[PDB]
């Protein structure tokens, strides 16, 4: 009622107070005395040219070198990234998809859309062929995203503003993340697999707490809705993407925003968003086309990878750091270093 | 033989040729570059018209040569096997432009008057396999005078052409009449049956996209035919009343001119095909 | 499970035109490359023939290139070997062996029953020294294997298999490329090297290890295989 | 009902009872972290093609 | 300079790019059509002559159709509405006898304002059906249209007030030349409303056709 809005208003009020005070100096005079990369030039090694249809998700092995991609046409691939081969080829059931996982141990793959089931492939069977381990269903909303906790725990971000951490041995949600006011589109887990964010259609992304399930701290300050999330290297920090043109970094300690990402050059969103080996250089993929090496320390822009003739739907780079691979919604995928 | 006059053509004759020889291979290269470069995911239709820019870029190097028959008066520097090879490349460009257009125009009919035919599945390996067919059996047809000596060396003329005003000539000039009027009659029939069924619909006619389309499948035709027909006409000319047309000063010269003004079918070709589509 | 299932030996007159045949069933057949394998009475494994998935590519040995044929039916789940004029020396008994090829795959995983056959009367040599080696329950014992042409690729893995026969049954894979272990092997089996030498360990071995052990290469063909170290005791 | 508000209030509270540490330290440990793991970035620095895995 | 175990990968990965491109030709001959409406507009009426997403899948001419209901997908329209771009037609179902109250015109009008005005559906041709004929003819002989269209000057009868609607409805897209919207009176218990469907893929498919030889 009146009271309780009240008191909203006044908690969140002296939220801001408090965010306020613990700010003191912003990162760009911190960093106005460091080198800046320069120019950063790219070339594409390899280019994966087996889909048929629009490219919506890919995920980089844990070894660095297999890779798995997703596209409307209702297929799975699993790409030898050195010598561009077809390892497996999964026809998936619904061909809606938006998203897809690689397990850390390599042996399952997860996959997930408009069919609001999260079904689990079964890599290294004895029969010699892919099989479908377990479909995991609960969701009343399409799948934006999938990570593979371990082998047995896979969380999950769906559109009816739920977040849900599932078992696939047993099949149903041990826990389930309800803080989000909108379509949730994004994922992240930590380096340790203890927290992850998620950022939302409402402008918010909010850190969880995957041992209990609470959100633990919620940031804003975007404009529109976030499209894509990523956690710095260090785990201290994230990066969000959203559908203003602009890409922000967060910090969990402080709990605030540390720089954005902007430019009047372009005005598209950015689709995708993922760090370095490092975490010196954030790349972002915009609709503009092609992608922005954006240096997280100065927001100064150290390269582009202009290569595809639509908008980039998927970005990763490896564990190792030594690719970066960019697919588009030209049935195209490819490797740049 | 018979060493016929000479003198106007070299005037003539040249200037057009060069014109030819400009636009074509101009025109006929960018388009195989956009062919070859910025056009992706090969569709059937795209093999036709980049065999057909293949066909006519080979064509519009062909010219030069000619040129020089041209420049000096009825002389040539080179000997046998040069000729052979000249003549016979000339007519195997001419009669693969000629049935690449043909190819095409039966392709847009079907995939305007039957969308839903098996046809219109085929892959692009079996267009390309089909492409392949149909210049083996170009070069075949046109082996023929390869494989034969036209060199007539009268008084000091050094000349050396098939088209010669003496008494017609075997089976060449045979196949150089169906060689039209086969196409011509394919072409009309896929011109007017498209047309015909594009202007059937009534919620699709009005677009004016649709209408350039059908703007764009008779000036193909109108093009073609007042392109190609003077040349039959004046062969036909020659062919007919021979024992009084022979070696006439000016039927020589009519027809001469007559085949270059067929020549640059070939240089406008790529300015109606690929200069007009909004790719 | 995964069965392999051959028949078609016995006794055969020089001269002959026998053909064997194999039933696969338990596994998806229609994307394994299956080899033949023979074994002489009192010899070692001898690899005989190959057929790749979609049969793409046949290679054969060449003590039989002329008079074996291989061939395959994917519907119906079988595979083929066609014999020709017969000879004494072609005395053995005939493994099914299959193998699948892909980045990380294990080859040679499942060998079959075997059927016996009897008749009435520039490739790399693959030597594995010590032929026998009494062992006690406890120990350790390492088995050591050696090749002419260095097994180390460009790429960079060794194509070295490691094979067990126990007595009575078919070999089973143990290590594949020098480094991998097989599925279902216990972690007790272990194994290394380089290129030209190849040793494998049995650290606390027990009962029921008993038998040869051959090690085999692959990378080119013909594949050859080794003497066989026998264990007893 | 208005079971949603006292949700809403409870996790603003939950929430607003954190510690909160300086913006410029937290700047620092960041940077000081990309100062110290920018020796093994090959996107960064390029490594030499020879054992560069996509060399060709 | 591979060796045995590489070439048979390659040989490996050459069979899956083969079987690929057969699924892949064999599914670019499958026409795709997305349904939608007001929930209530008589989608499932439509759709019964042949959790998420529900796919409806049947064959007419010798041609094989893919209908797509997006049905209780109660999220963002517009952060899953671009995976649809590229479908041969859409059918906007709206029933004609739905204008009493709790006015649901004014949601369709805006339902179709919404797609039709959208920057990914820009050449994508709209197949409209105004089913409920007969119980909008009941309620016209009754109560008149005024209560729905105040700027309305016509009698009460069925023809001019279904043409009415139908010239309202069709007045909404923006972009008169590069889509066109097709209007059929259905809820006749008859074959045609699969054959007018099927007359607006062909119309489609012949304007793609139009389009790979340059003829566009
Ligand atoms: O084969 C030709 O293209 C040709 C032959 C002639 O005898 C004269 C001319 Cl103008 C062209």
């Amino acid at each position: 009622l009146d009271q309780l809005r009240q008191e909203a208003e006044q908690l969140k009020n002296q939220i801001r107070d408090a965010r306020k005070a613990c700010a003191d100096a912003t990162l760009s005079q911190i960093t106005n005395n460091i080198d800046p990369v320069g120019r950063i030039q790219m070339r594409t090694r390899r280019t994966l040219r087996g889909h048929l249809a629009k490219i919506y998700a890919m995920h980089w092995g844990t070894d660095s070198r297999l890779l798995v991609s997703a596209s409307q046409d209702g297929k799975l691939i699993i790409w030898d990234s050195y010598t561009t081969n077809k390892v497996h080829a999964i026809p998936l059931r619904s061909s809606w998809v938006m998203t897809c996982a690689y397990a850390p141990s390599g042996n399952y793959v997860a996959c997930g859309g408009l069919d609001n089931i999260c079904s689990i492939y079964n890599l290294k069977t004895r029969e010699g062929n892919v099989r479908v381990s377990r479909e995991l269903a609960g969701h009343t909303g399409y799948l934006s995203c999938c990570r593979f906790l371990d082998d047995n725990q896979i969380v999950t971000s769906s559109g009816d503003t739920t977040c849900a951490l599932w078992d696939i041995e047993t099949g149903q949600q041990t826990t389930t993340f309800t803080g989000h006011t909108g379509d949730v589109m994004s994922l992240s887990l930590a380096p340790d697999t203890r927290l992850f964010v998620s950022g939302a259609c409402d402008a918010s992304a909010k850190l969880w707490d995957v041992r209990e399930g609470m959100c633990r701290q919620t940031f804003t300050g975007h404009e529109s809705d976030i499209n894509a999330i990523c956690f710095f290297p260090n785990g201290n920090a994230f990066a969000t993407g959203s559908d203003d043109a602009t890409c922000r970094l967060f910090d969990l300690r402080a709990d605030q925003e540390l720089m954005t990402y902007s430019h009047d050059n372009i005005i598209c969103g950015i689709t995708s968003v993922s760090f370095s080996k490092s975490g010196r250089l954030l790349l972002a993929g915009y609709d503009d086309f092609n992608c922005n090496v954006w240096d997280a320390l100065k927001a100064d822009r150290a390269g582009v990878l202009a290569g595809h003739d639509n908008r980039v739907s998927c970005l990763g780079v490896t564990d190792d750091g030594m690719a970066v691979a960019t697919g588009s919604w030209d049935s195209f995928l490819k490797i740049w270093n | 033989c018979c060493r016929i006059e000479g003198d106007t053509i070299s005037q003539v004759m040249p200037p057009l040729l060069i014109v030819a020889f400009v636009l074509g291979a101009l025109g006929n290269g960018v388009a195989l570059c956009g062919f070859c470069f910025h056009m992706k995911t090969w569709k059937p239709s795209t093999v036709y018209l980049f065999n057909l820019a293949v066909a006519d870029f080979l064509l519009m190097i062909c010219l030069p040569f000619r040129t020089d028959y041209y420049l000096r008066r009825r002389h040539w520097a080179f000997g046998d096997i040069p000729c052979r090879v000249g003549l016979f490349t000339l007519a195997m460009n001419r009669a693969g432009s000629i049935v690449f257009l043909t190819v095409v125009a039966a392709d847009r009919y079907f995939k305007v008057v039957h969308p839903h035919h098996a046809v219109n599945t085929i892959s692009t390996r079996v267009a390309a396999g089909i492409v392949c067919t149909l210049w083996a059996l170009v070069i075949l047809g046109t082996v023929y005078l390869l494989l034969e000596n036209h060199l007539c060396v009268q008084e000091t003329a050094v000349s050396c052409e098939s088209f010669i005003m003496e008494s017609a000539n075997g089976w060449h000039d045979i196949m150089f009449q169906l060689e039209f009027f086969m196409p011509l009659g394919i072409i009309l029939f896929c011109s007017f049956k498209i047309v015909w069924s594009l202007r059937r619909r009534q919620q699709l006619a009005r677009q004016a996209r649709m209408k350039k389309a059908t703007r764009f499948i008779m000036v193909v035709a109108i093009v073609f035919i007042t392109c190609y027909l003077p040349s039959v006409s004046a062969r036909l000319y020659f062919l007919w009343t021979v024992p009084s047309s022979a070696c006439d000063p000016s039927v020589h010269g009519a027809l001469h001119i007559t085949l270059s003004f067929t020549y640059m079918n070939s240089m406008l070709d790529p300015l109606v095909y690929y200069f007009s589509s909004p790719s | 499970d995964v069965q392999l299932v051959e028949s078609g030996g016995g006794l055969v007159q020089p001269g002959g035109s026998r053909k064997l045949s194999c039933s696969a069933s338990g596994f998806a057949f229609s994307s394994f490359g299956m080899h033949w394998v023979r074994q002489a009475p009192e010899k070692g494994l001898e690899w005989v023939a190959y057929i790749s998935s979609g049969s793409g590519t046949i290679y054969y040995a060449d003590t039989v290139k002329g008079r074996f044929t291989i061939s395959r039916d994917d519907p119906k789940n079988t595979l083929f070997l066609q014999m020709t004029s017969l000879r004494s020396e072609d005395t053995a008994m005939y493994y099914c062996v299959r193998s699948i090829y892909y980045y990380g795959s294990s080859p040679f995983d499942f060998w079959g029953q075997g059927t016996t056959l009897t008749v009435s009367s520039s490739d790399i040599v693959m030597t594995q020294a010590t032929s026998s080696v009494p062992v006690t329950p406890g120990e350790s014992v390492s088995i050591s294997c050696r090749s002419s042409k260095s097994l180390l690729h460009s790429n960079g893995n060794t194509y070295l298999y490691w094979f067990l026969q126990r007595p009575g049954q078919s070999p089973q894979l143990l290590i594949y490329r020098m480094s991998n272990l097989a599925s279902g092997v216990p972690d007790r089996f272990s194994g290394s090297g380089s290129g030209t030498a190849f040793t494998l360990t049995i650290s606390r071995l027990e009962a029921e290890d008993v038998g040869v052990y051959y090690c085999m290469q692959h990378l080119e063909y013909p594949l050859t295989f080794g003497a066989g170290t026998k264990l007893e005791l | 009902s208005i079971a949603q508000a006292r949700k809403l209030v409870e996790q603003l509270k939950m929430e607003a009872n954190i510690d909160r540490i300086k913006v410029s330290k937290a700047a620092a440990d960041l940077m000081a972290y990309c100062e110290a793991h920018a020796k093994e970035d090959p996107l960064l620095t390029p490594v030499p093609a020879s054992e560069n895995p996509f060399r060709e | 300079t591979l060796s045995a175990e590489d070439k048979a990968a390659v040989e490996r990965s050459k069979m899956i790019d083969r079987n690929l491109r057969e699924d892949g030709e064999k599914a670019a001959r499958e026409v795709k059509l997305l349904l939608l409406g007001a929930g209530e507009s008589g989608k499932s009426t439509i759709v019964k002559q042949m959790t998420g997403i529900v796919e409806t899948h049947f064959t007419f001419k010798d041609l094989h159709f893919k209908m797509f209901d997006v049905g209780a997908q109660r999220s963002e329209r517009k952060k899953w509405i671009h995976c649809f771009e590229g479908v041969t037609a859409i059918i906007f179902c709206v029933a004609l006898s739905d204008y009493d109250l709790v006015n649901r015109m004014h949601e369709s009008m805006k339902l179709f304002d919404s797609i039709c005005n959208n920057k990914w559906f820009t050449d994508t041709s709209i197949i409209l059906f105004l089913n409920k004929k007969d119980l909008f003819e009941e309620k016209i002989k009754k109560s008149p249209l005024t209560i729905c269209y105040p700027e309305y000057a016509g009698s009460n009868t069925y023809e001019e007030a279904a043409a009415y609607i139908q010239c309202q409805f069709e007045d909404l897209n923006k972009r008169k030349d590069t889509k066109e919207i097709y209007t059929h009176f259905t809820c006749s218990t008859d074959t045609k409303n699969v054959q007018f469907v099927f007359d607006a893929v062909t119309d489609v498919i012949i304007k793609n056709n139009l389009k790979d030889c340059g003829l566009f």
